């Protein structure tokens, strides 16, 4: 979508596996604020926004 | 009301200890006030910050 009409997807009820996201090489920018990407596996979140 | 000179001695110590305890719930600029979340959330290189 466009910038002024940016989409937002609700994420809930997941066994979230971020290892496949980390191991992919198609992303030029991979930056995280306050969370180590390798540590995303054990952590649990109440809700995730995309 | 006669024993105030003895009661305030206890009161001061009880207040000082309570104030010392309440200081563990302060970020002091960090991202969290509890030491376990920082260790379980950040990589070892940048947890020391």
């Amino acid at each position: 979508a466009s910038v002024y009409a940016w989409n937002r997807k609700r994420i809930s009820n997941c066994v979230a596996d971020y290892s496949v996201l980390y191991n992919s090489a198609s992303f030029s920018t991979f930056k995280c604020y306050g969370v180590s990407p390798t540590k995303l596996n054990d952590l649990c979140f109440t809700n995730v926004y995309a | 009301s006669a024993l105030g000179k003895l009661q305030d001695v206890v009161n001061q110590n009880a207040q000082a200890l309570n104030t010392l305890v309440k200081q563990l719930s302060s970020n002091f600029g960090a991202i969290s006030s509890v030491l376990n979340d920082i260790l379980s959330r950040l990589d070892p290189p940048e947890a020391e910050v």
